[PDB]
Order: C-alpha cells, then sequence, then structure tokens
C-alpha cells in the first residue's frame, strides 16, 4: 500500500 | 567528464560483427539484452521536421495550420457557428483568437470543439464546379512573365468548398506547408 | 483477516494479487499502467489445508 | 510454439507504435555517402 | 601426456580427425581487413583522451605536476587488468567489462601539444561563426595504415 498504490497515485 | 569539442565518432570504432558506441540522437536496450530481426534501437525524431501548429501534414506533403481551441460542455462562447471572426476576436472569456477565418463549432457531448479555418473567403461563380466535399490543392501555376500585374503565387494554397447552406456554398483557401521525405537527411555520425 | 478469523466468520482466507500490466495505450501514444486487482489466490497451510467458505478443504493427488 | 515475435513486437511497439508508412530508407553507408555528397 | 589428439595423429602417422563439410569455397569469399591490433590502440587512444579532457576541465589537478611523467596509480598489475563484472544494470540486465589501461606506455607528449593546437583553432573558428568538425587524428590514421598493411596481407596471401 505505502509503496505501489502511493506511487501510482502520484505519478 | 564532457568537453567542449564533442565529436562522438572520433571516439567510436566499427569492426566485423562489432559495433562499439561511446554512451554519453538516443537508443535504448530490451531487458534481456538480445535483439532481433529487423528490432530498432535508436530513435532520432528531429525537432526540425516538427511543427507547434496544430495543422499536419497529410515525395511531399502538405500541412494545413488549423486553429481549433477544445472547450468543456458548461463553457460560453462568445463566437456564433459557421460565423466569419477576424484577428484578436474574442471566442471566450479569456480565450482571443489568433487568426482569422472561418469559426465551426462542434458541440460534443461532454467537450465544445472550436475549430478557427484561417483562409481568404472567395465566391465561385456558376462555371466553377469545384469539388463540394473534395478539397483540391493548388500548387504554384507557372505564371507567363508576359503580364506585368499577373501576382506569382509562390505558395501552395489549399481550397476547401464550405457549404453552410443548401443553397449557398463558399470557397476558403487555407494555408499550406511544405514537408519533404525526399529532401532532409540529418543524422550525427555514430561510426568513424 | 487471520486464519481463526476466517473459520470464526466463515470467509475463505486467501491471498490478493495486485499486477500492474501496464504497456501501452491503443492510439494515445502514452503508457497508462494501473495496478489493478485481479481477483484473490487461496492459501495453502503448513499440514496442506485450504479453510475455503470456512471449511477445511483437502486435494487428494490422482493417478 | 514460442518463437514469440510478441517479445520483439514490444520493444518497437512501445517506442513506435504507430503503423505508418516508412518514407526514407537506406544504409548507413548510404546516409554517409549522401551527407559526404 | 598427449592431451592433444592432432599431435598424437600426426606423431603415428594416421589420418586426421574428420570434420564437418563447409559449403564454402576458400577463392569465393571476401578478404580480411580487421587488424588485432585495432582494439589495443583504439582503447589506449580513447583512454589518452579522456585523461588529457579531465586534465583540462581540472586544471587544478594536472598544474604541478609535469606533463613528461605522470604518476596516475602505482598499484596497475598486469594479471588484474582484465576484470569482468556482470552486476551492471543501469539500462538492462548484462554483463560488463572493466580494462585496467596502464599510463606506463602512454604517448601523452604529441598528443598534448595536438590538443592544444587543436582547441586554440576550434576556439577562433568558432569565435568566426564558423563550425569545426575535425576530420581525423593521427591515432586514427595508424589505425589505418595498420587496417592497410593487413589488408594488402590478405590480398597477397
Amino acid at each position: 500500500e505505502k509503496i505501489l498504490a502511493k506511487e501510482k497515485t502520484e505519478e | 567528464s564532457p568537453i567542449l569539442h564533442e565529436n562522438s565518432d572520433l571516439l567510436s570504432k566499427r569492426r566485423r560483427n562489432k559495433f562499439i558506441i561511446p554512451l554519453h540522437i538516443s537508443i535504448e536496450i530490451p531487458v534481456n539484452g538480445i535483439f532481433r530481426r529487423n528490432s530498432i534501437l535508436a530513435y532520432f525524431d528531429d525537432p526540425r521536421y516538427r511543427r507547434k501548429s496544430s495543422g499536419i501534414i497529410k515525395d511531399r506533403f502538405f500541412f494545413i495550420p488549423e486553429e481549433v481551441h477544445i472547450l468543456p460542455g458548461s463553457s460560453s462562447i462568445m463566437v456564433r457557428n459557421n460565423s466569419i471572426v477576424g484577428v484578436d476576436t474574442q471566442i471566450t472569456l479569456n480565450l482571443r483568437s489568433r487568426v482569422g477565418g472561418l469559426v465551426r463549432v462542434e458541440r460534443k457531448k461532454k467537450r465544445i470543439e472550436l475549430k478557427i479555418f484561417s483562409g481568404d473567403i472567395h465566391f465561385p461563380g456558376e462555371t466553377d464546379k469545384i469539388s463540394r466535399h473534395t478539397g483540391v490543392l493548388i500548387p504554384p501555376g507557372t505564371g507567363k512573365r508576359n503580364s506585368k500585374e499577373s501576382k506569382k503565387v509562390k505558395n501552395w494554397i489549399y481550397v476547401q468548398r464550405i457549404t453552410p447552406s443548401k443553397k449557398k456554398f463558399f470557397v476558403l483557401v487555407r494555408p499550406v506547408v511544405t514537408y519533404e521525405i525526399t529532401d532532409g537527411i540529418n543524422l550525427a555520425t555514430l561510426f568513424p | 483477516i487471520k486464519e481463526r478469523d476466517a473459520v470464526y466468520e466463515s470467509l475463505t482466507y486467501s491471498s490478493e494479487l495486485y499486477v500492474s500490466a501496464g504497456l501501452i495505450w491503443k492510439n494515445s501514444r502514452d503508457m497508462q499502467e494501473q495496478t489493478i486487482f485481479i481477483g484473490n489466490i487461496p492459501l495453502m497451510n503448513s499440514l496442506g489445508t485450504s479453510i475455503v467458505n470456512g471449511i477445511y478443504r483437502i486435494v487428494i493427488n490422482q493417478i | 510454439e514460442k518463437s514469440k515475435q510478441e517479445r520483439m513486437t514490444d520493444v518497437h511497439n512501445k517506442s513506435i507504435v504507430g503503423k505508418g508508412t516508412v518514407w526514407y530508407e537506406m544504409a548507413y553507408e548510404d546516409a554517409v555517402k549522401e551527407r559526404m555528397q | 601426456e598427449d592431451t592433444n589428439l592432432d599431435e598424437l595423429r600426426r606423431d603415428c602417422g594416421r589420418q586426421p580427425l574428420p570434420r564437418k563439410d563447409p559449403g564454402v569455397k576458400v577463392e569465393e569469399e571476401p578478404l580480411l581487413s580487421n587488424h588485432p591490433y585495432v582494439d589495443k590502440l583504439w582503447q589506449i587512444h580513447n583512454a589518452e583522451q579522456m585523461i588529457l579532457d579531465d586534465m583540462e576541465a581540472n586544471p587544478v589537478k594536472y598544474k604541478g605536476k609535469n606533463l613528461t611523467e605522470l604518476t596516475d596509480d602505482e598499484d596497475f598489475d598486469e594479471e588484474n587488468r582484465i576484470e569482468y563484472s556482470k552486476a551492471y544494470y543501469k539500462k538492462a540486465l548484462l554483463p560488463k567489462m572493466i580494462t585496467k589501461v596502464s599510463v606506463k606506455e602512454l604517448d601523452l607528449e604529441a598528443a598534448f601539444a595536438e590538443r592544444q593546437h587543436h582547441n586554440k583553432l576550434r576556439m577562433e573558428a568558432q569565435e568566426r561563426g564558423e563550425v569545426y568538425k575535425i576530420p581525423k587524428l593521427r591515432r586514427n590514421i595508424e589505425m589505418d595504415e595498420y587496417d592497410f598493411i593487413h589488408w594488402r596481407r590478405s590480398l597477397e596471401e
């Protein structure tokens, strides 16, 4: 959650 | 590090079944590291052939620039459909027309498409049986030097027939640009 | 969820599958890669039993 | 079986997806010859 | 003791070891125009050019030391000259190699003069509103001469 979803939402 | 005189050709040598290129156009390698037949490694997209105008070219290609504005559905348009607007015409509250011509407003479901076809409006005569739906491009006619007042048209023009009414039709001479396939070959020397 | 919870509440114990299957668009010429959730894959215990819908189940081999 | 041309197709597609008709096509030696000429 | 079968065959007097029959003819094939010293000269030439460029970029490191003799590294070993590391995965998973060039045989004497003569003319050519592209260098001429003599050897053969 804190890595893949964060990178998808930010970029 | 780098130098002022960057000539990678003088620093790259090609041998039999071996190409050595100095990394500094750009190229990409697959993750596996093995290529295949007709695989493309380097990309050499040149900005010299790039064009800012929205109109795109379609031995030689013709590009007719057209001012297209994509506005939202809830945007108030200050111009009417099929109306002739001049230069600096206020189309929206904060959008002004850059070129003068015929304004075409295409209202889609969730987007308002405003197109400004720049060109000279000409009234074709009765004998002018030009193709209504099929636009024809006219190249530079070799005008006879005998006529003095005959202004030689050095640039190609694209004549498009605009039929806003069923009984009245007009001819618009839009501009054209030159994109030549044969003319223009630019690539940086890779191997000495 | 945990194993105890699953059996108590009759839910299958399983694991999520998130794949970011993005290569390239159709005509937009822009890669739109999004981690899509395909589904859930059941997990096996150390003893070999999988809990599906609260029921301990086994898989028997075949010849 | 296998012999996937797909993997190769992928590296080609990503960079240049468009199925446009190639206009200029010549070898690198021919390009150098045309440049020096 | 005998590990090579060819030496055994030539000592005993028996027929040679049969091989696959090549369909190509020795006369109907192109010549050879690749000299083995090409790579060894190209690598040291690129190394000399890069060292000269790095010394020109940072004159502080180049200052205080004579350009005739420059002790770059005193731990150079001929046995450890070939180093291969497949951990290089900057762009893709692929192997990589490292070459420990020795400055003991690098002929920077003429290279320094050549570079100091070429930059002084390229800068004034740029100031003259023209772009200068250097046609060739001395190391490239030497590599071309090696290729030419190897081609002449193959032609005579």
